[PDB]
């Protein structure tokens, strides 16, 4: 009632694209416990890395690392099908516990990060500093990462749909679709949002008949 | 390895 313990910077994890995903927002009163469900980036993926971040920057590399841990024992499945629940728990003593539970396999991996960990009062105000200074550049980096993920989705999603189709797809359409996927997969390698959107345009137009088949 | 929503 005269003071509060609060988190001075956001706390979350690295997700696909090297983006920070926030679990506990800046200026939250401790104690506190928040959960979110994540999944696997690629097929038959046996493990995830849980990289813990403190900071307000969107690029994971621009935030302070507090540690990372693996959870393995993820049973083979399509990507985005496994449920990896991540929980950030800060108790009254200012300790952050982070868990990852595979909701199928019941398995679990924690890390404990002392109250003393992370950036000091000075480094904090610097971080808030750069966040506002590089809001623009961070917005750009985000909507490129979103584009890259939309592309990747569209790419993997189409390839699967091409196999389930088999003989059902006209040779012509397969030739044209496979060319666009090869060029998208190339574009995804690079940093040029416009060019990824261009290969995503090229696919939509040539894939019209493949889509129909997926019925 | 890597992780997504």
């Amino acid at each position: 009632v005269l003071l509060l313990d609060v988190t001075p910077l956001s706390l979350g994890i690295e997700t696909m694209g090297g983006v920070m995903t926030t679990l506990i927002a800046k200026n939250t009163t401790i104690p506190t416990k928040h959960s979110q469900v994540f999944s696997t980036a690629e097929d038959n993926q046996s493990a995830v890395t849980i990289h813990v971040l403190q900071g307000e920057r969107k690029r994971a590399a621009d935030n302070k690392s507090l540690g990372q841990f693996n959870l393995d024992g993820i049973n083979p499945a399509p990507r985005g099908m496994p449920q990896i629940e991540v929980t950030f728990d800060i108790d009254a003593d200012g300790i952050l516990h982070v868990s990852a539970k595979d909701k199928n396999s019941g398995k679990e991996q924690k890390i404990t990060i002392k109250a003393s960990s992370g950036l000091n009062e000075d480094e904090i105000q610097k971080m808030v500093r750069d966040a506002e200074a590089n809001a623009e550049a961070d917005r750009k980096f985000e909507e490129l990462v979103q584009t890259r993920n939309q592309g990747d989705h569209l790419l993997h999603s189409t390839r699967k749909q091409v196999e389930e189709a088999g003989d059902k797809l006209p040779a012509d359409d397969k030739t044209a679709i496979e060319s666009a996927l090869t060029a998208l997969e190339t574009a995804l390698k690079g940093e040029d949002k416009a060019a990824i959107e261009a290969k995503m345009q090229e696919l939509a137009q040539v894939s019209q008949k493949l889509m129909e088949i997926a019925q | 390895k890597n992780i997504i929503l």
